[PDB]
RNA sequence: CUGCCGAUAAGGUCUUCAAAA
RNA sequence: CAAGGAUAGCACCGGUGAUUGGAGUUAAGUCGUAACAAGGUACCCCUACGAGAACGUGGGGGUGGAUCACC
RNA sequence: AUUGGGCGUAAAGCAAGCGCAGGCGGAUUGAAAAGUCUGGUGUUAAAGGCAGCUGCUUAACAGUUGUAUGCAUUGGAAAC
RNA sequence: CAGCUAGUUGGUGGGGUAACGGCCUACCAAGGCAAUGACGUGUAGCUAUGCUGAGAAGUAGAAUAGCCACAAUGGGACUG
């Protein structure tokens, strides 16, 4: 797949991604693009299988040193998104790390919690019932 | 039976060539403590006739309330200008833990238990309006069902 | 320990001790506020606080009992599991006192704690020398014996008038009672679940 | 401001300071240092009775007096009351408040206690005034 | 079409109220 | 070895002090009228000098300036 | 105002720049395991704290059993 | 409150202490701490805890309980 334009992206990964999401929401664009990182590309995993996002798909150049996902947002009939709002917990400077006891229940369960314990990123209910903790990336709901 | 209390009543004024022209204000919020609930701000010389203004507007708008098992079910905040309010969930049996704009609110639209603050100004108008709009942003479990292709929020 | 003037108290919040012979009485068949200052307009429209603490003494003014004993109920009740509006009214109607009233021995509240109080009254195993002693219904409260025989039993003898949660049983004077008392043996006089939260506020 | 700003620099709270400072200063009088501890009430003497102006609104003769405490501290202090027994040279025993007439007094003499005499002819809140029960 | 042109003692009312018809 | 005593000069802190500087607070004191309108000489900031006093003027800087105007 | 605030006109962006120490920081691979997470053991005196119960006429109170928090050591996890 | 520290830093042999040790001694050297706050000033017994707070925490270290220090002020030593 090809472009025209030059993909940027911020030096923070999550908040970026964060960004990204949040502003093609408000301003109802639907497809955008950014470089590729693992952490990015696991949080988004984890994204499309809790349904939040339609698809994500990661792309790589004919030389294979870069790499950009270009993934679209989930509308549904009417174009209202499936996004409500994103805030971002392991912030730059302080990073969050949390025990199962003070492990975070987002809007009692309807929004999910990006923990990455120690097989990557991973959702709050796998995270209780494996009762491991870890780092907190970011809170969607 | 649409109960209504009024909320405030400010003494409002302008000036004239000589005198003041003063009308009473009044915000009365209706509600059937079933999930239907508004408000009128009105303004006129006497108190009956502001009375009777402020019930007919606040009637004309009448917003849809859900409740769950009588509370609210997930934490919120209502933003209006510099006011805002944070509601949050309660276990059945605290009561309302409300008070003032907020309390009125919350009995008139149905809730029992429920957890306030107003984290901002003491404007009779931008508490309900703060309390409004976070109550109208609520998401109900079923909606995000639709949205999230669950199974009617089961886990 | 209490107020001499009854009738004032119960003629002004407009309820009386349930059979309103406070109310009626046998003059003017009064039921305005008391004092000079009874007739005049003015009348609805108390605040959130005026109406709760009107009707928190209608609550403590029924039983005869002082604001701090009721901090005291009201702190040991609060914590347990959840929403205990079941015990607390049990609670509050557990007084020895107003049982004994409520049991058809004596013509008023306050005169049976004159008795209480007096020693004339016997607990399941024991004497009641105190009229605040916390009951749970399975106790056979059995009266005394040295009272059968006062010139003054015949009213008090005179209990097959009596509420369906004390099980009497006269003549032998078991005493027991069960069946906790329903919001029905709870008139309308106060009748009232947010003054919960208001001691909620008043008392931690 | 930033995590890393008040790791260096924390967060300063505001002081607070009390409104009757001169109850709470003890001169031990044998080593001559003044300590702050707090007291309720504190017992002083008198030097000058007389009158004072209100502020703006109030128009009136308010009978202040320049009474000095067990410790080292002038205060003008005002009689609570209607009519006085001070005659310059009494003693007396202070309280806290701050009437709002006179620019600079933040104290109130406790009425019928000591050498002051109580305050008669008074039988509504008699027990703030000092006087006994007519009975 | 630009001359000149300064001052004004103190404290004060007035909204009682919608419970309702 | 050494508490203490005597002598000696520095260091830090406190109280007080003739006299003097400004400051706040004050129902109805005296001399002006500087600012708020184009406040009657547009105002304000920095700076230098001068004058009973507000303040005046010189240099630079701003619109947080009125009027004015265009089919 | 870490959780939990602000800096155009209300208090608050230094007159501007070159900038060491400090803080933060592109993508991928390997190792170690200092942070991070977890299991076992030791300890964190008793009274007090919360729950239940008993005993004082019930209470206040007393006793009774339960009830954490952190630190160190050891064994693993490898996402940041 | 920006420098402080000359037994202060280190070695050697010896002495002394229940014991290690500039704890002390003679010699040889010039180091040690300090902007991540030395040093100085002011203040204060510390802790388990008491009161308050939804919480993070604020506040006082009643009673009682642990540890330290003191016995008119300042030094020395015997007995054990
Ligand atoms: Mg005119
Ligand atoms: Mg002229
Ligand atoms: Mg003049
Ligand atoms: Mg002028
Ligand atoms: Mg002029
Ligand atoms: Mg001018
Ligand atoms: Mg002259
Ligand atoms: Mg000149
Ligand atoms: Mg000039
Ligand atoms: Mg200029
Ligand atoms: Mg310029
Ligand atoms: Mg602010
Ligand atoms: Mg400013
Ligand atoms: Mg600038
Ligand atoms: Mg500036
Ligand atoms: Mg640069
Ligand atoms: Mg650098
Ligand atoms: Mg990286
Ligand atoms: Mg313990
Ligand atoms: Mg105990
Ligand atoms: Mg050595
Ligand atoms: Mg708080
Ligand atoms: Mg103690
Ligand atoms: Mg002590």
């Amino acid at each position: 797949i090809t472009t025209t334009k030059p993909i940027k992206a911020h030096f923070d990964p999550v908040a970026d991604l964060l960004t990204k999401i949040n502003n093609a929401r408000k301003a109802k664009l639907m497809t955008v693009t950014t470089i590729a990182s693992k952490l990015k590309i696991a949080i988004l995993e984890i994204l499309v299988k809790e349904g939040y996002l339609a698809n994500f798909q990661v792309l790589e150049n004919k030389s294979k040193t870069k790499r950009i996902v270009t993934f679209n947002l989930k509308y549904t009939q009417r174009r209202i998104p499936s996004i409500n709002g994103v805030k971002q917990i392991s912030k730059p400077g302080l990073r969050i790390y949390r025990p199962f006891e003070k492990l975070p229940l987002v809007l009692n369960g309807l929004g999910i919690a990006i923990i990455s314990t120690s097989d990557g990123v991973m959702t709050d209910k796998v995270a209780r019932l494996k009762k491991i903790g870890g780092e907190i990336l970011a809170y969607v709901w | 039976e649409f109960e209504e209390r009024i909320v405030k009543l400010k003494r409002i004024s302008k000036t004239t060539k000589g005198g003041r022209n003063m009308r009473f204000s009044v915000l009365v919020v209706v509600g059937n403590r079933k999930g239907k609930i508004g408000y009128g701000i009105a303004k006129a010389l006497e108190v009956p006739n502001a009375i009777k203004k402020a019930i007919k507007a606040a009637h004309n708008s009448l917003h849809t309330i859900e409740i769950h098992k009588g509370s609210i079910y997930h934490e919120v905040i209502g933003r209006s200008g510099a006011s805002r309010v944070l509601l949050k969930p309660a276990p059945q049996g605290t009561g309302i833990i409300a008070g003032g704009a907020i309390r009125a609110i919350i009995e008139l639209a149905g809730y029992s238990d429920i957890y306030t603050k107003n984290l901002g100004r003491n404007t009779p108008i931008n508490m309900i309006h703060a309390t409004m709009d976070g109550i109208l942003k609520q998401l109900s479990p079923r909606r995000v069902a639709i949205l999230r292709n669950k199974n009617l929020n089961e886990l | 320990k209490y107020t001499g003037s009854i009738f004032k108290r119960s003629r002004r919040l407009g309820f009386s001790l349930l059979e309103n012979n406070k109310e009626f009485s046998k003059g003017k068949k009064r039921k305005t506020i008391p004092g000079q200052h009874g007739n005049r307009f003015r009348s609805s429209t108390m605040s959130g606080y005026a109406q709760q603490l009107q009707e928190k003494q209608r609550m403590q003014y029924m039983y005869g009992i002082t604001d701090k004993q009721f901090r005291r109920l009201f702190r040991l009740v609060l914590k347990q599991r959840g929403n205990l509006a079941v015990n607390l009214f049990r609670v509050l109607e557990s007084r020895l006192d107003n049982i004994v009233y409520r049991m058809g021995f004596a013509p008023t509240r306050r005169s049976a704690r004159q008795l209480v109080n007096h020693g004339h009254v016997l607990l399941n195993d024991r004497t009641v020398d105190t009229p605040s002693i916390i009951l749970n219904p399975g106790d056979k409260v059995r009266l005394k014996a040295k009272t059968i025989k006062i010139p003054i039993v015949k009213a008090a003898s005179e209990s097959g008038v009596v509420s369906p949660f004390v099980e009497t049983n006269n003549k032998t004077f078991e005493g027991t009672y069960v069946r906790f008392p329903e919001r029905s043996e709870l008139p309308a006089g106060i009748n009232e679940s947010y003054v919960v939260e208001w001691y909620k506020r008043l008392v931690k | 401001a930033t995590i890393a700003q008040l790791i260096r620099k924390p967060r300063k709270k505001k002081k607070v300071k009390s409104k009757s400072p001169a109850l709470h200063y003890n001169l031990n009088l044998l080593n001559k240092k003044v300590t702050n501890v707090y007291s309720p009430l504190k017992r002083g003497v008198c030097t000058r009775v007389g009158t004072m102006t209100p502020k703006k609104p109030n128009s009136a003769l308010r009978k202040y007096a320049k009474v000095r405490l067990t410790n080292g501290f002038e205060v003008l202090t005002y009689i609570p009351g209607e009519g006085h027994n001070l005659q310059e040279h009494s003693v007396t025993l202070l309280r806290g408040g701050r009437v709002k007439d006179l620019p600079g007094v933040r104290y109130h003499i406790v009425r019928g206690t000591l050498d002051t005499v109580g305050v008669e002819k008074r039988r509504q809140q008699r027990s703030a005034y000092g006087a006994k029960k007519p009975k």
